[PDB]
């Protein structure tokens, strides 16, 4: 099979699966609704792959007994009406410590992402995420659930 | 202005070199305090080693930075680092080696720091 | 020859045009993501109900008698043990309840049912009857409005 | 990956040309019949005639891209009794207006042989509509999001 | 245990081996009554062979099973085994021969049955 | 209906296999009293062999028709299949089997006989 | 003068296929009680093969003696064969067929028996 | 994979390292040096008890009840007649028979006794039977003292 | 008895590595204050190296001398280098790392200094 | 915890790398007072080397050790790797630089010392 | 490279050209014939005990005063649990115990004494001492009279 | 496989030549030396030379050798001081037997190279012994078991 399998589901809406990275993401340009072109995949590639740099920092939950937190991938929004920006998606899922994870995983965000500075794609990035509480020993679980992207589908 | 050298026994492509730069990069600014563009990092991959009485897969990491280490950063650092070469290379951590160097003079851009 | 997409992290379109078949893939009981043994899955299934068909008669011939017997779905249980269960519809009043028990019954052998599969899988399935012309201009095994019920 | 394809559907099929900078979209409307390989094919022969048609009124590569702008939006296949396909088309720009429509009617029905078997063995038809918006506008492209509204 | 030999003219890949092999598998459980995971299956593609004056492509399928066959299923198994070759090899009908055996003893396990 | 298998440890080409091929025409039309095209041919060439303890050019013949044969007819058939390999494939006499079988049910263009 | 047919899935060099003629020749000549010279042994490695729903290493063995076999002979050849295979090529028992036939004439040397 | 030495000209211990036996060549009533084709011999001789051990059941496998017989020489006749007389030695009381039986039978058909070899030759052999505990640590199929009669 | 380490991005021929060696013989001679025989130098070209968020050519060079350097010496030796690796090799100066170090002990000829 | 690399401009191969890690193993545990196994040693033959105005073969060795060295111990090490280098590469001792540094942390299995 | 031979199947001797150097392998205390792997093993502790005298000094180059210390053989125990005991001679007062001395510490670690080597044995070793004229004609590490002991 | 060297010892060596049909023993018997690559070496230069010797008294590779046979037994190294190499051979056949070992000892001289540096910087010697058997005897051969005994 191949590595990545990418899909245009509109114009201004991909949907990218990275089974070799265990990951999901959905390309979207919202504000203006232009044309993803191949600039903009690889540059949604490149943001799965600085998540998986923050996912494996905070801990390698690739191993068995994946304590968490798990912080994933959910949609990348570009922005191409002016300037070339892009807002990354990302979900968080784990009192004291949890704040600690959110500021581990924040600082590692801003690092991995280069937020607020100009990308290799000429892009200044950002991001937004959203903190949830699940059982990691639950059958009822994984990292890329489908409920966790309703928002961006 | 922090330099990271990689030593490995495995053999290293795009994928894996560009992991371990984005995980020093973090280490660098959220550990170490230092900007992320401002680190220095090197691969060696396929080398020859020999440690434990094996030739098995073995890493070795030598970080240097100057004005030298805060209190509980090398902890920190060498925690991460074992952990990222782990996950990446698949080179068990009783097989990694992080050694912690600090340079006199340091030198960048034509002029020292 | 096979043209897999994600319009969802559980649910994927498959398109085999070498053996002229469509199968929606679709986590729905749990809604993981398809992963690669999943797909692979998916397509192993595909090739058996193909050879179910194939049992039943050769249709690729001119003036295909029937009966036509095609994949529409296959869900997947992911929650505790490997479990799938394929959808199939069946396109045909004695010959009509012969031809179910035909087909019934190959699909048996070749989804091993209640059965370990390749992928460590115990696979079940359901199908449906449907009544049209063989000869009509407007029908086809694999009709859109045949897949309203997985998209 | 020149181009990317994916079924929405078997019968809605989107089409993406990175090279080319083109989205079709393929669908067999009038019977639901699946996509094969050659109706595809055939999608691609019709976005290929229809940027000659866009070169031929004007090379709109260039800064400056004063128009008009002729992008192909969907292909409809009828699929019942005979092989025939409806191409949509959407031209973006008053007597200059009726001229542009005139110059790009007839560029399309030579470039998608209208009326004519085509290679597939085919009888081509396209029907389009005139939309007008500012070239120099910062909100604006060729194949925005909402222009495959009706296909979509 | 029955054993099913298939002799082709044409070559043979991944796809059409296995598609044959399920074929076989129904065929054995539906027909003749006996359990698939049971019937061994070999495949003899690129086999140099002369039918009807021709070297064109040409099957000829074996069929062995202990204790005979049944009253109606060689007609059946014949039936479905060419069109099964005819789908999937593109090997006309009329050019498809399918022999049934009967051995006198069969060993599996290391013990006979 | 008759099937002849041809297992051979000397490479077989073009000249050879056609030869062998209308040989076993005649024979099928001459002694057998069959149809020369109702019968199907396979070649195995460069089989490896052992037989008499050595690996020297043998060759073995498998003859396979419905409703058994007749009372001389193995005899002859026998004597110009060894004489034929001889002559062809350069093996001697005495490394050449000829075996006769007949099945139980023959399938062809879908039916039986 | 018997004949045993050996098809196996996995590669067979000079060293397997000699033991496995060294072992049918005990065989012919202790339990079948025939001269270990006068029975052709053939081997069909790499053979494409399916068997309990996988492409696994299996083997299929095909024994065939004019005029029938003894009481227990069968039993005997069979229990031999497999582990002779399985040691050998490595082939699990239960991975392994012993087909018995018995042909009505058999020729050698220009002349049947 | 084999590893020859000449010990005398007459005297020669092949190890085969593959087939896991130790055969010693020794060319005694005549003396004469021990040939390519005469070490070929040797080799041939050891399959051929190699093929009766399998024969007589897989030992190779954990457990094995037996019983062993294996190669301990080789002793050639040069003076007139290609003549060759191989020594084994079967390791395992009505059962002991059944087992000397079908070993003798065995490498009678195995070694080609009293017909001619590939090598233009006349084999014959000569076999000692000898007791121990299978499932003993200090026992195996060629021990040192197994092989004091020929060095 | 100092040891000047060259890593770089860039591939590097005999006419590079020898320029860059007489470079530092005369800086180990003129600014060191060392005998320039006594000044061992190591190449290593084609190295996978990252920095400022890319991995466009970079050097890093690493000086190591017992006893420590003078007052001025390290800011004239790092200006030297930089201009030296700028020339050469093609490397901008603000992507140019030199490292200084001392060694607690070193040996040359089997004996320490 | 000791980690020695070792320079050299003379290809290396399984028997030298070998030799010079049961050499290194030796003055870790008798000299250094440090365990064997919890030495690192890394390899680097064929490197671009110049020193004392030839590249002609020429050893440089990198000795690192937490906790600094003994008092006699740095002139053992340095006399029995030159000699080492000297015996298995051929270097003769006057091109062979041994030089002796002390991490400020070392860390191993995840954690540090 | 190298030349092994077998006097007997639980005695092999092993001359190295490169190295310079002769060990012979013995399995006494079970007579068990030496595998592939015992071969493996006892070359592993040549290189060891090569590593120790070049640890001692180098005496390749001319005017070698020593000591020496050279490998005479190696005895593998086979019963229970994998051991091999290796045999060393050191050629050279208060010096002489220093020389002693360094050697045995230098043996421990090249031929992993009392822990698991690369072949899962535990080794040990066994030394004698041994005074000659390192500057007279008659004499070498691996004199003939030396080997006296295992052969 | 051409040639099949083994050490027994040391300074024990037997060298068996399947080609050239002949056996040889390397001994260093004088200091008890270790036999190195050129030791081998300089005894495979000795075996032809002899070889040589052996085709210049008369052919006897062909059916019905009269003979004489000269073969060699052992070479024997001295390696103290200076390198040399003493070769044992045996002459296997009245006034002829004379005759037949004249011819043969001056066949030795220039083909052992006598008194005279070898290739290898060695000074060569040779001893024969004189032996009678019959050549049409069934058992006989030039390189028989007990003729090895002295060295063996």
């Amino acid at each position: 099979m191949e590595s990545v399998n990418t899909s245009f589901l509109s114009p201004s809406l991909v949907t990218i699966r990275d089974f070799d990275n265990g990951q999901f993401a959905v390309l979207r340009i919202g504000r203006t609704g232009f044309p993803a072109d191949k600039g903009d995949i690889d540059l949604c590639l490149d943001k799965m792959i600085g998540v998986r740099a923050a996912q494996i920092f905070l801990g390698d939950d690739t191993e068995d007994g994946f304590k968490g937190p798990h912080i994933r991938i959910r949609c990348v929004d570009i922005d191409d009406k002016h300037t070339y920006n892009a807002m990354v998606y990302v979900d968080l899922i784990v009192e004291v410590e949890r704040e600690t994870a959110e500021e581990e995983a924040k600082l590692a965000l801003r690092v991995a992402l280069q937020v607020d500075i100009a990308d290799e794609h000429s892009c200044v990035t950002q991001f937004e995420m959203k903190l949830r509480e699940e059982l990691l020993s639950s059958d009822s679980f994984h990292p890329d659930k489908d409920e966790y992207y309703k928002d961006f589908l | 202005m922090p330099v990271i050298q990689t030593f490995v026994s495995t053999p290293l492509d795009h994928h894996k070199r560009l992991l371990l730069a984005i995980i020093y990069r973090i280490v660098t600014r959220v550990v170490l305090g230092k900007p992320e563009d401002l680190v220095m990092m090197t691969f060696h991959d396929s080398t020859p080693m020999h440690f434990f009485g094996s030739t098995d897969p073995v890493a070795c990491v030598r970080v240097e930075a100057l004005g030298g280490y805060g209190p509980s950063e090398p902890e920190k650092v060498t925690s991460i680092v074992t952990a990222a070469i782990t996950a990446v290379c698949g080179i068990v951590a009783d097989r990694i080696f992080v050694l912690y160097f600090s340079p006199l003079h340091c030198g960048w851009n034509g002029t020292n720091f």
